DNA sequence: AAAC
DNA sequence: AAAC
DNA sequence: AAAC
DNA sequence: AAAC
C-alpha cells in the first residue's frame, strides 16, 4: 500500500462561544487552543462585558486587559517533550496533572473538569508560567504547585490574584531594599579607595533590586537581549486593554422612585494578528477585571504624619535626590492603618503622587466598588486583590462579579489532511 | 508581543449570533448524505 | 381579578412521610428526618411527644454549590398538638460535619411570622440565612424548630423548608 | 384609596350543595363531591363527622390541555366544626385513572397559610403544583383536605379551588 | 410562582441567649441584656417572671452615624408565656447618656401589628423612629417592651431588633 | 440514498425517480430582539429578553407539473451548546504521539477512532460510544460555558 | 429548488394588517347585492 | 485671580475612567521588574 | 531534507 | 528601565 | 460530496 | 355585477 503522505496547509476554522464569568482582581483563561509546528494563528474575540447588576447607579468604570499568550511545549515538559516527538509513534504518553473532585475546580484554565480528575499538564504549568513572569509582583515568590489539587477553591475556580494598579501604598520598593549600607572600615583610618569600590558594588546591588530582579531584565541592562527560550517565558502574542461602562436604570414603583442600578455594558475586541507557531503549544487567552484601588480612608502622606519638617515639606531637590528610602507604615496613609505594617517609600515621593478622596460620608456605603478597611497583612497580601473586598458592590448573583458573552473567531492555517482523507483507506 | 488594548468597540451589546468561525475550508461531517 | 404570582414559600412537589412515631424533646433537639439537601416537605398525621424540656425540629442540608453567601430559606407548617405546650416556634441554623441527629450545642435562631392559636400553629415565611458554612469542612442545616417544656402529648401536621437557589416557573397565562 | 385588584383566589360563579350529608373520616380519605373540572366552590351547612381516625377532602379534576407543567392551584375556604378537632388542613395532590371517591395510597401535600381558632378555619392561598400526569394514563386531582383523629361532630362552611389555566377580568374604573 | 424578597423585618445573622433568668416587671422596666448596637436576636427557652406591675424590654443602640433622622427600626418576635398575662406590646425609645438597666423616665411608645392568642405573641413590623438623640449627650435606644400586671409565671422564646441603617442583599436567581 | 450513488457516477436522477419532495425554497436566519429592564423596588437589576424578529420567506414563481401540495414547514433551533462538554485533548488522559502532534501520515492513515460521550463531556456516559475521524479535534473547537453557569436557569445551554 | 434564506427583513414587528393577498383577480361573493 | 465659571459643560453625565491626569512625565513605580 |  |  |  |  501507498498511503497519503502529505496534506496541503488550508485555513482551519476552530472559532467557538465563550460564556464567562469571574471575580475582580483574578486572571482567569477563557480560551485556549492548542497549536501544531509551522501553523499560523490569528483571533478576533468580539463579545460584550456585563459587571453583576450594582446596588446604585454607575461611579467607576472598571478596567479589563484581555491577553493572549503562546506557550511551547518545550517549555512546559522540557527534555520529556524533546524525546517524545523524536521517539515519534511510540513516544510514552504525556504526564496529566491532578484536580480536585468538583465541576468548577479547574476553572481558572478555563476548562470543565473532566470525571477521571485530571488535565494535560501543559494546561496547567502553562498558567503557572503567565502567571510568575507577568502577574505576580517581580520580588513575590514563584508559585509552584505540583497539581492543580493543592489550590484553594477561590483559586481553582476564579484564578490566581494579580497586584492592585500601582500606589503609593500599593506599589511601595520591594521589601528587602536596603536603607543603608556599611563599608567596615579599619579603626581610624577608611580607605578612600576601597569606598569608593563599596559605592560601586551597592550600585549593583540597588539595580538588581529595584529593576533586575529578572534575569532577562539584567541582560536588557548590559543592551543584549534574551529570547522567551532562554528563560522559559510564555511570549505575549496580544493584549487589549479598556474601561467597562453601561447605563443606570431608573426604579419607577412608589417605593423606588429616585432610586437607579447601575447596568455596565461593554462591548468589546481582542484582536491577535496573525501569528506563525515555531512548535507545537497552547495558545492561552486570559481575561482580569479590576477597579483603581480608591480606598474609603487613604490619607494625604504630610496630613497624616505628624509635624512636619523641612525634608518633608520644603521640595529641596538636593534632599529628595540624596538620601535612602523612607520606611513608612500604614498609619501614616489610612485611617485605621496598621502602624506595625511598614513599606519603603522612595523620599519625595508625597510630591509625586496624589490620593483620591472619598468624603467620609461615602465610608460604609454599599454600592461603590471602594475599598472600605485598609488592607491588613503582610506586603504581599495588601498588594494582592482581594475579590470580597467588593462583595457589598453589587447584588448577589449565581454569574459572581463579571460574566462576558464572546464569540472567538479563530483561523488556523495548518496542515493535516481532510476530514475524508482522514476517513477514506484508499 | 502584545500592545494596544481595543475592547472600546463603542457599540449596544449584540446577542451572540453563530458559532461558526469567520473564514471557513473544507468539509468537516460525513452523516451518510445530506441532513438540514 | 388579578392573580397573585408571588409566594414566600414554594414548597416542593413532592412531600415525605415521617417515618418515627414519638419524639422526647430536648436541649439536643433531635432532628425529625434525615435531612434532605435543598428544600422538603415533611407530614406526620400522628407524632408522639414525650415529657422533655427542649425542641425537636425538621431539618434541610444548604447546597452550597452557588457562591453566594446569603440565600432565602422558606417555611411552610401547618401543625396542631392535642394539649397546648405553650411552646415558641423559630427557623434554626446549625452547621455539622456529619449527618446530624441532634441539634448540635451551636447553633443561630430566627424569628417567624407564624400564628399560635392553643395548641394550633401555621407558618409561611422565608428568611435571608448566610448559607455556606461558617467553619470550612461543614455542611450547613436550616430547620424549623418547636421548643417548650413539652407534656406526653400527640401531634400532627406537615412542615416543608425550601432554600431558594432557584426560582420556580409557573403558567402566566396572559405571556 | 385606590383598589387591590388583586387576588390569591378566584372563587367560581357558581357553587355547588354538598348533596352528602355524612363522613366518616378515614386513611382513604373520602372525597366529598363527584370532582368538576377546572374550578369547583363546594358549600354545606351541616355536615355530619362520624369518629375517624384520618380525613376527608374537596377535589378539581386539573384541565390537562395546555402543556404547562406547573400551574397555580388556589384556594378559598370558611370552616366550623361544633367540637374543635385539633386538625392539620393542606393541599392535596394525587392522580387517578378513573373518578376516585377515596384518597389513593400515594399523593403529596402543601401547606397552605390558613388561620386555626379552635374549630374554626379560614385559608385564602395558592400553590404551584406540578399539573400534568406523572404517569401517562391518569387524571391528576388537586383537593382541601382536613386530618385529624376525628370524634363525631358537625361542620358547616364552604371549600372553594381553581385552577388558574386563565385569569379572571374585572373592571378597572380607570382603564 | 415567584420569591417574595421583601421582609419587613431581616433578622441578624447570629442570635444570644439570655443570660438572666427572671425578671420583676416595674414601672422602670428592666433592660433583659446589656445592648449591641445595630441589630440583636435574643432568645431564652425559660424566663420567670415575677409578679410585678411594669414591664421588661430588649433594646439595640441606635447607631448615629448617619445623619439621617428618621430611620427603620424592625422587630421580629415569637413568645409564650405558660399563663396570660394580659399584657400590651410596643416598641419603646429612650435615650440614655450611660448604659441603660431599666426603662427611663421619659419614653416614647409605638404600636406594632402583631397578634396576641392567649399567652401567645408574635409580631414581624418595622417602625420609623428619629434616632439621632433629641439631647445633645445621650444614646437613644429602641426595644421591645411587654407591659402588664404579672403574675408570677413563666416566658420562653426570642426577640429581634434590627436598624435599617443599610440593607442586606440576598441571591435573585433571576438576575 | 439511492440518488447520491448516481451522482457519484456523475449521473443525475429526477425527484421522480426516487420519489422525493421538491425543494422549491429555504430561507434561513437568526432571530433577535431585546431585552426589558425592570424597575420596581424588588427587580430594578433584572431583565427579561424579548425575542421580535420580522422575517420574510419568498418562493419565486413555480410552474406545477402535476396536482400535488405545496408543504411549508418551520424549525427552530439553537446551537448545541452543552454545560459541559470538554476539549478532547483535556478529557482523555494521557497524551500520546498519535493525539498530540498533528502529524499528517498518521491521521491521512488509520481507522475511524471509536470514543465515548465520557471523552467530551462532565457527566458522559462511558458506556455511549462513538466513531470520529482521526484528528477531528484538531479540526473543531467546543464552546466553554464556565462552571457558573451550570444549572442557571434563563440560558438556553442543554444542561447534562 | 430551495436556497437563500432571508427573514433577515430588518425591521420592528407590525401587527398584521389584512389577510388579503397582493393580487387580487375576479369577484368571489355572491350575496343578491351591495352588503358593506 | 478667579473669574467665569463653566461647569455649564452640556452633556449626561459620565462615570469616572481612570485617575490619572492628563500629561504624565517620568516613571514613578520600581517593583523589581514588569507587573500586569 | 531533490518533501503531499 | 525618564539609563554613562 | 474540499471527488481520478 | 370579472356581464351577449
Amino acid at each position: 500500500s501507498n498511503i497519503q503522505t502529505g496534506a496541503e496547509r488550508m485555513p482551519h476554522d476552530l472559532s467557538h462561544l465563550g460564556f464567562l464569568a469571574g471575580q475582580i482582581g483574578r486572571l482567569i483563561t477563557i480560551s485556549t487552543t492548542p497549536v501544531i509546528a509551522g501553523d499560523s494563528f490569528e483571533m478576533d474575540a468580539v463579545g460584550a462585558l456585563r459587571l453583576s447588576p450594582l446596588r446604585r447607579g454607575l461611579a467607576i468604570d472598571s478596567t479589563v486587559d484581555i491577553f493572549t499568550f503562546y506557550v511551547p511545549h518545550r517549555h512546559v515538559y522540557g527534555e520529556q517533550w524533546i524525546k517524545f516527538m523524536k521517539d515519534g509513534v511510540n513516544a510514552t504518553p504525556l504526564p496529566t496533572v491532578n484536580t480536585t473532585g468538583y465541576i468548577d475546580h479547574a476553572a481558572f484554565l478555563g476548562t470543565i473538569n473532566p470525571d477521571t480528575n485530571k488535565i494535560p499538564k501543559h494546561l496547567f504549568q502553562g498558567y503557572l508560567n503567565i502567571y510568575n513572569n507577568y502577574f505576580k509582583a517581580p520580588w513575590m515568590p514563584d508559585r509552584t504547585e505540583a497539581n492543580p489539587n493543592e489550590l484553594n477553591q477561590d483559586d481553582a475556580r476564579y484564578g490566581f490574584r494579580c497586584c492592585h494598579l500601582k500606589n503609593i501604598w500599593t506599589a511601595p520598593l520591594p521589601p528587602e531594599t536596603e536603607l543603608s549600607r556599611q563599608m567596615t572600615t579599619s579603626t581610624t583610618s577608611i580607605d578612600i579607595m576601597g569606598l569608593q569600590a563599596a559605592y560601586a558594588n551597592l550600585h549593583t546591588d540597588q539595580e538588581r533590586d529595584y529593576f533586575m530582579q529578572r534575569y532577562r531584565d539584567v541582560i536588557s541592562s548590559f543592551g543584549g537581549k534574551t529570547s522567551y527560550d532562554a528563560d522559559n517565558r510564555p511570549l505575549l502574542v496580544m493584549r487589549s486593554n479598556l474601561w467597562a461602562s453601561g447605563y443606570d436604570v431608573d426604579g419607577t414603583d412608589q417605593t423606588s422612585l429616585g432610586q437607579f442600578s447601575g447596568r455596565v455594558q461593554q462591548t468589546y475586541k481582542h484582536s491577535v494578528p496573525r501569528f506563525f507557531v515555531p512548535e507545537h503549544g497552547t495558545m492561552f487567552t486570559l481575561a482580569l477585571v479590576r477597579f483603581p484601588p480608591t480606598a474609603t480612608k487613604e490619607i494625604q502622606y504630610l496630613n497624616a504624619k505628624g509635624a512636619l519638617t523641612y525634608t518633608d515639606i520644603a521640595g529641596d531637590p538636593v534632599l529628595y535626590g540624596n538620601l535612602p528610602p523612607r520606611e513608612i507604615s500604614m498609619k501614616d496613609v489610612f485611617r485605621s492603618g496598621d502602624s506595625s505594617k511598614k513599606f519603603k517609600i522612595a523620599e519625595g515621593q508625597w510630591y509625586r503622587y496624589a490620593p483620591s478622596y472619598v468624603s467620609p460620608a461615602y465610608h460604609l456605603l454599599e454600592g461603590f466598588p471602594f475599598i472600605q478597611e485598609p488592607p491588613s497583612g503582610d506586603l504581599q497580601e495588601r498588594v494582592l486583590i482581594r475579590h470580597h473586598d467588593y462583595d457589598q458592590c453589587f447584588q448577589s448573583v449565581q454569574l459572581l462579579q463579571w460574566n462576558s458573552q464572546v464569540k472567538f473567531n479563530v483561523t488556523v492555517y495548518r496542515n493535516l489532511p481532510t476530514t475524508r482523507d482522514s476517513i477514506m483507506t484508499s | 508581543k502584545g500592545k494596544k488594548r481595543s475592547g472600546a468597540r463603542p457599540g449596544r451589546p449584540q446577542p451572540l449570533r453563530g458559532t461558526k468561525g469567520k473564514r471557513k475550508g473544507a468539509r468537516l461531517w460525513y452523516v451518510g448524505g445530506q441532513q438540514f | 381579578m388579578f392573580q397573585t404570582f408571588i409566594s414566600r414559600h414554594n414548597s416542593n412537589f413532592f412531600s415525605d412521610k415521617l417515618v418515627l412515631t414519638s419524639v422526647t424533646p430536648a436541649s439536643s433537639a433531635p432532628v425529625l428526618q434525615t435531612p434532605k439537601a435543598t428544600s422538603s416537605t415533611l407530614y406526620f398525621d400522628s407524632l408522639t411527644v414525650n415529657a422533655g424540656n427542649g425542641g425537636f425540629l425538621h431539618c434541610i442540608q444548604m447546597d452550597t454549590s452557588v457562591n453566594a453567601a446569603n440565600q432565602v430559606v422558606s417555611v411552610g407548617a401547618d401543625i396542631a398538638f392535642d394539649a397546648d405546650p405553650k411552646f415558641f416556634a423559630c427557623l434554626v441554623r446549625f452547621e455539622s460535619s456529619s449527618v446530624p441527629t441532634t441539634l448540635p450545642t451551636a447553633y443561630d435562631v430566627y424569628p417567624l411570622n407564624g400564628r399560635h392559636d392553643g395548641g394550633y400553629y401555621t407558618v409561611k415565611d422565608c428568611v435571608t440565612i448566610d448559607v455556606l458554612p461558617r467553619t470550612p469542612g461543614n455542611n450547613v442545616y436550616v430547620g424549623f424548630m418547636v421548643w417548650s417544656n413539652f407534656t406526653a402529648t400527640k401531634c400532627r401536621g406537615l412542615v416543608s423548608l425550601n432554600q431558594v437557589i432557584k426560582e420556580i416557573i409557573c403558567l402566566q397565562p396572559l405571556k
